[PDB]
């Protein structure tokens, strides 16, 4: 029950839980392009000029 | 992703889907005019007008 002590340690482990593999994709996923404007399809002259 | 005030002096966001790159880009605004205010927005065609311009109108609407 003398509880004596002892040499210096020489290294130490350290134990982590290891990094979140295959959580990113390898290819990225981006909000797609808003797209630009279309001219509707059906457009005609409703205005007659008068007389 | 909710983005804070200090963490996007750090992060490479990008505003188009174009203007993403490979490895460097690692965020995206979702709609490309999230940077103006509610009432900003209700401006038409700001993109066109100069600045105060937008920033006269936005204390004429309120009026």
């Amino acid at each position: 029950g003398g509880l004596t002590c002892a040499s210096a340690p020489q290294g130490t482990l350290r134990i982590l839980e290891g990094p979140q593999q295959s959580l990113s994709g390898s290819p990225l996923q981006p909000i797609p392009a808003s797209p630009p404007p279309q001219i509707p399809p059906g457009l005609r002259p409703r205005f007659c000029a008068f007389g | 992703e909710l983005i804070g005030t200090m963490e996007q002096i750090f992060m490479n966001v990008a505003i188009f889907e174009d203007e993403v790159f490979a490895g460097v880009t690692t965020h995206q605004e979702l709609f490309p005019h999230s940077l103006l205010s509610v009432i900003a927005n209700f401006i038409p065609f700001s993109d066109h007008n100069q600045s105060p311009r937008n920033m006269y109108q936005c204390q004429m609407g309120k009026q």
